[PDB]
């Protein structure tokens, strides 16, 4: 219900490079935070959320607010945040030192679990004061290791009267109305075996006296499942439960991991070996970034446990996968994919060629392992042999700078799409129907600072923020045929249901709303689209009487895409509690510039990935010093 | 060593040559600077 | 065909009676009821295509006249209903399928007869209905289907979907009939009338299966031939079902097993089944048998061969249960007892799969064996105590480390036919439990002795050649899976090498090695052999001009070697 906690903050300089460091605390739900070091929307943060909630000036839904204190500034090796939230009306609110920082929160959801999450930027050192956010990346003793990602009749009646009664009397000895209570208690443990209707019917007594205990608990409560409470008193349980059946005798989701396009390789035998620092399940140019894995045209492997590798397709040929166990997989010239198991050879025979490949290492929740990789200190197991006799040698000594891979992420964005799942004045509106699942969603691709909307064809419309893309999921409305369009110079509704719904929401300050909305389902999708205001707002040029056509149109949906490559370091300083004080060492720059679009963290290497963008800014960069020539003021 | 610094040994290079070539023409550079691009070229002597 | 598909996994409409059976009075009550209440659904769906009363036919227009409400009507225009109800209920007086009077008791819209009628989906079918609903919706499709096959029958036609079998049309057709039929007994019981008479299918085939086999059985000991072929595509059946009762199928396995037991007291197939049967294997009755077995055994002994061979398929079994007990130690007791008597080979081998304090006894044998090392005489007892050193690993899991050396031993006697594949295969299952010094010096004394085979070699050192075949190639994949294990055997592997040599340079030897494959029924060693020697890049590089070309004496042994390893690409 109630929860306060106390983190004081150690010393921290506020200016290691150009920057005003970060050490934002709020609060925040499982659901819907998901850092990155890649960094998010508008340049990446904390506050951002419509999940985090975060405290200075204001922090929510990425949006400094000021804020009345007394110490009025930032919190400085000097302090200690005194944090405090109800949930039961939910309020996180706010002291620091016991200082009254001002009133905050409620008016949003429950579910999952908000916890605390530190923000620490640069070198700072703080104590929590009580008595990792996810990560594709591990921490190895060798390499680093990878891993994640994880969501976490009546004669019958009287036998069991009388049994009851010398149970209640055998279970007495050994303690060292009443039974009667006994006789009562034996009559619920009939209702649990009716209810039921071998080491499974064990399993099932424990699950009964759990959902009892269940009952006992809320009542409790009232003055966590069995799983959830425990071993200790699960096994306690399971021995009363098996009491009762000698009595009873008596009576009769996946994260794929990739490497850079440039390493590429084109021609000859070379070696890969894969480290399980998790044991468990796993598969090892053209594949997507996101989709399916493992069974495609686009590459083949095998599931580790299942001895099968996907081709994509179903197949033997290996042990189960072992944790912590070596493999060794093998050549451009023949046409092969040898699996050689601990090296310990297991191949593939016959294989198209060109366009290299590479092999894809994709882990699924909660294994993590090291894949490499560099060096002759890399061969182990080994893993050395094969390559003597193999030949197929390693990258070695090209590419004597790390390696860098992409990763798939998280989030998915409203990105543009065209021709795809086959089977997808005005018009504007068209749409792709097939064997078309929902969806929906739409997004469009024109920004309103700081009418008209036709459609017709039962499906949620409201306007999106440029942060509005966020997971879907059922996204049934809400949570956080007539058309009717508002224009903003004010309130934005149109006319609901084609006649007046009234006012409902607006915000008049200078932020920013986009339009579309999803439609999902239906044999024909039956959409149209389209301007006055919304013609002048999408031209610098205008407005103008006359409706406009964009040169671009916008689409298709936030998709479930994962493209962004990882990084160089992101070495801190971990941050044991127990003490209850953590401080972090260094400093990290991003070369990464924000798009128009806008707001998305580039990524340089992720710009370098991706040739369009990067002719679009080399073409830039020609025009910038064209600009100078003539050493023109 | 399968470089590649631009994957174009020659961009690379010429990124560099250029930046070189500036800091001469400039002359803001240490005489002992202008021996150790000497030595740098292939001390020949 | 039939069946392994099975595994993988032209009319008659019958005469109901519809006017011989005159509805009972309850039947009538029901017919005001159902009738009405049919009256009532059709102002409900006629008004739901906007229908309407009137006063007149303007059918098209949306209207009937009838429409004019259920208490409106001339009887006549009831009939109507009561036509069809009276032939549904009167087909079930004609099926005895008494109908027990408890009760009798029952959009864009427009003008009509707009009842609700109390909806027949709200009553479903009861256990004895749930039978009913398919039979009515047979018998009122056939009544319906042998009126249009009345039709049909006057027409001269090719073929009707309603007039060819009812199961074979989709559910949706069968749907048709159905939603006349489940809407009468729901409907009756939903009116207060019961309408009372008066994977799965693997599960089901072996069931049948198991009922005629007994009849077959009871046929054997008393068109039955034609069946017992029936026998063998079942038994293909079977191996395909498993991999695809269980216990129980077993149990009926058993009872196969002693009627083909008894008859041993078509042949193949028998064996076959017998073999599936084992291949299936892979109770009391169960043990019994095996107990005539043993005794039965032990009379052979004393002085059926077909008994005998039964009884060595039973050694599959015995595998089976190695994959995965009174009278086993009795008969377990007798096969000890014949062992210690004694196609003798054969014997020997189904002796060892059966095998397949006590430790003591066991332990003094393997001491006088080891006394045995340098000397035989007997080619069976020798089998035989191999059998048992591999089942004593097995119960093992040191004494690995005696066992090994015991082998050892064996292959040194070995040195100084069938038995010798057996002795091959137990070496197998030795190498799999495995000191290395001393094998390797055994190997060295051997490939020595190979080496001199190859000096000294017209069929008859073909023949010796095959023979040094066999056993260098088996022993010496134990060998090289040891070496790869612990990865001198670059010596051992030269030594190999040149063997390999004179090998892929042997035509009289080619023959007899094709000979000896026929018979049953080296390369793969060779590359352990090439890739040990492998195991100086420059130096190798100009080995491998060199033998284009084709520790300075070592260099020159690596280009030998590269010479070898071209014979080898040349292939």
């Amino acid at each position: 219900g109630k929860w306060y906690f106390e983190v004081m903050v150690d010393e921290v300089v506020p200016f290691l490079t150009a920057q005003a460091t970060h050490l934002r605390v709020g609060w925040a739900l499982t659901e819907g935070y998901s850092p990155y070091p890649g960094g998010g929307e508008g340049w990446g943060g904390n506050g951002v959320g419509d999940d985090l909630y975060s405290y200075l000036h204001l922090w929510t839904g990425h949006v400094a607010r000021p804020v009345t204190s007394p110490g009025q500034h930032l919190l400085a090796p000097e302090d200690v945040v005194s944090c405090c939230l109800d949930l039961s009306v939910p309020s996180i609110s706010f002291r620091i030192n016991g200082c009254p920082v001002q009133g905050v929160f409620e008016a949003f959801n429950l579910d999952g679990l908000f916890f605390p999450v530190v923000s620490f930027s640069a070198g700072v050192k703080v104590r929590f004061l009580l008595g990792p956010i996810k990560e594709y990346r591990r921490e190895g003793p060798r390499g680093p290791h990878l891993v994640g990602p994880s969501r976490c009749p009546p004669h019958l009646e009287r036998i069991r009267e009388k049994l009851a009664e010398n149970i209640h009397e055998l279970w007495a000895l050994t303690r060292i109305p009443e039974r009667n209570y006994n006789l009562q208690m034996s009559g619920e443990t009939l209702k649990t075996l009716l209810a039921l209707g071998t080491p499974a019917q064990t399993t099932l007594v424990d699950r009964l006296a759990e959902n009892g205990h269940n009952v006992w608990a809320r009542d409790r409560v009232a003055q966590v499942p069995y799983r959830l409470l425990d071993e200790a008193t699960k096994r306690s349980n399971r021995d009363s439960l098996c009491q009762a059946v000698r009595t009873l005798l008596g009576y009769g989701r996946v994260r794929i991991f990739r490497a850079e396009k440039s390493y590429t390789v084109q021609s000859g035998r070379w070696y890969f070996e894969f480290e399980a620092v998790t044991t468990g399940e796993m598969r090892v140019p053209e594949l997507r970034p996101d989709v399916e894995l493992g069974a495609d045209e686009l590459a083949y492997v095998f599931n580790g446990h299942r001895g099968q590798r996907w081709h994509l397709g179903s197949e033997p040929f290996g042990r189960p996968w072992q944790s912590g166990d070596v493999v060794g997989c093998m050549d451009l010239t023949e046409n092969t994919i040898i699996f050689t198991l601990n090296g310990e050879v297991l191949a593939f025979r016959e294989i198209e060629i060109g366009d290299g490949f590479l092999p894809v290492c994709s882990l699924g929740p909660g294994q993590v392992g090291h894949l490499n990789l560099g060096q002759d200190v890399s061969s182990l197991r080994f893993f050395a042999i094969c390559g003597l006799q193999e030949g197929f040698e390693p990258f070695a000594i090209n590419m004597q700078r790390p390696v860098t891979t992409w990763f798939s992420k998280s989030l998915p964005q409203f990105e543009p799409v065209p021709p795809e799942h086959p089977h997808y004045l005005a018009h504007r509106t068209w749409g792709s129907q097939n064997s078309l699942v929902e969806m929906l969603f739409l997004r469009l691709s024109l920004p309103v600072q700081f009418y008209s909307v036709r459609v017709f064809a039962c499906v949620w419309v409201g306007w999106v923020t440029p942060d509005y893309h966020q997971h879907d999921m059922n996204f049934d409305l809400s949570k956080v045929t007539d058309l009717v369009i508002g224009c903003l110079v004010g309130l934005m509704t149109f006319t609901a249901n084609g006649k007046e719904s009234n006012t409902f929401f607006q915000v008049e300050p200078n932020t920013k709303l986009f339009p579309a909305v999803f439609v999902l389902p239906t044999h024909q999708n039956v959409i149209q689209f389209e301007a006055a205001m919304f013609l002048s707002e999408r031209k610098n040029p205008a407005p103008q009487c006359p409706p406009r056509l964009e040169v671009q149109m916008l689409m298709p949906v936030s998709w479930s895409r994962m493209p962004n490559h990882f990084l160089q370091v992101e070495t801190r300083r971990a941050g044991e509690r127990l003490g209850w004080a953590v401080q972090c060492q260094d400093p990290l720059t991003m070369m990464a510039l924000h798009i128009p679009e806008e707001n998305r963290c580039m990524d340089i290497l992720e710009l370098s990935e991706r040739l369009d963008l990067q002719r679009f800014h080399s073409h830039t960069l020609r025009l910038y010093r064209a600009v100078c020539a003539l050493g023109n003021n | 060593a399968r470089d590649p610094v631009g994957g174009s040994v020659e961009f690379q290079f010429v990124p560099v040559l250029k930046l070189v070539s500036t800091l001469l023409v400039m002359g803001i550079f240490g005489d002992e600077d202008v021996k150790q691009i000497l030595k740098m070229i292939e001390p020949e002597v | 065909c039939l069946c392994a598909i099975a595994g993988a996994l032209n009319f008659d409409p019958r005469p109901v009676e519809t006017l011989n059976v005159i509805i009972p009075e309850k039947l009538d009550s029901f017919i005001n009821k159902f009738a009405e209440y049919t009256h009532e659904k059709w102002a409900f769906d006629k008004i739901q295509n906007n229908w309407s009363y009137g006063e007149n036919v303007d059918e098209e227009l949306k209207t009937h006249p009838m429409l004019r409400p259920y208490k409106t009507f001339s009887e006549k225009d009831k009939e109507i209903y009561r036509w069809p109800i009276k032939e549904s209920l009167k087909a079930m007086i004609a099926w005895e399928w008494t109908i027990e009077k408890a009760r009798e008791g029952e959009y864009d819209p427009r003008e009509g007869y707009n009842p609700q009628p109390p909806d027949l989906s709200g009553v479903t079918l009861s256990r004895e209905l749930q039978a009913m609903a398919e039979q009515l919706a047979e018998n009122y499709h056939n009544t319906w289907g042998r009126k249009k096959k009345q039709e049909l029958e006057a027409k001269g036609g090719g073929t009707h979907p309603l007039l060819v079998p009812y199961d074979t049309l989709t559910a949706k057709e069968k749907a048709r009939d159905r939603e006349k039929a489940q809407e009468l007994l729901k409907f009756l019981q939903m009116n207060g009338y019961a309408v009372t008479r008066g994977y799965f299918l693997s599960t089901p085939a072996k069931v049948l299966g198991s009922g005629g086999h007994a009849s077959n059985k009871e046929k054997e000991m008393i068109f039955c031939k034609l069946a017992a072929l029936v026998r063998h595509r079942v038994s293909l059946f079977g191996t395909d079902a498993p991999a695809v009762i269980l216990a129980r199928s077993l149990d009926a396995r058993t009872v196969m097993k002693s009627g083909p037991e008894i008859v041993k007291a078509s042949a193949s197939e028998d064996i076959e089944k017998m073999v599936e049967n084992l291949r299936l294997g892979k109770t009391t009755v169960a043990l019994l048998p095996v107990l005539t077995t043993l005794f039965q055994h032990i009379a052979q002994h004393q002085f059926l061969d077909d008994v005998q061979v039964s009884c060595y398929r039973t050694l599959c079994s015995i595998y089976s249960l190695g994959t995965t007990v009174e009278k086993l130690r009795p008969a377990l007791g007798e096969c000890l007892a014949r062992l210690a008597a004694a196609a003798f080979l054969e014997p020997q081998l189904n002796e060892y799969n059966a095998c397949s304090t006590l430790p003591m006894l066991c332990s003094y044998l393997p001491r006088w064996w080891e006394r045995g090392p340098e000397a035989p005489p007997p080619a069976l007892p020798a089998g035989a105590p191999p059998p048992c050193t591999a089942v004593t690993s097995d119960h093992l899991n040191r004494i690995i480390v005696n066992n090994l050396g015991i082998d050892e031993a064996t292959w040194m006697k070995r040195l100084a036919v069938s038995r010798a594949r057996p002795e091959l295969l137990h070496s197998h299952f030795i190498p799999t439990i495995g000191k290395r010094a001393g094998k390797v010096v055994a190997e060295e004394e051997q490939l020595r002795l190979e080496a001199k085979a190859e000096a000294e070699e017209l069929y008859a050192l073909y023949p010796l050649l095959i023979r040094y075949v066999d056993n260098n190639r088996a022993h010496w994949l134990t060998e090289p899976n040891a070496n790869a294990e612990e990865l001198m055997v670059g010596e051992i592997f030269i030594y190999w090498s040149k063997s390999h040599n004179f090998k892929r340079e042997e035509q009289n030897f080619v023959v007899q090695n094709e000979i000896n494959n026929m018979s049953f029924l080296k390369s793969k060693m060779a590359k352990a052999g090439d890739a040990q020697s492998g195991g100086t890049l420059k130096k190798m590089l100009p080995i491998g001009l060199n033998m284009c070309a084709p520790f300075l004496q070592n260099n020159l042994h690596l280009q030998g070697k590269v010479e070898g390893s071209p014979s080898l690409r040349w292939q």
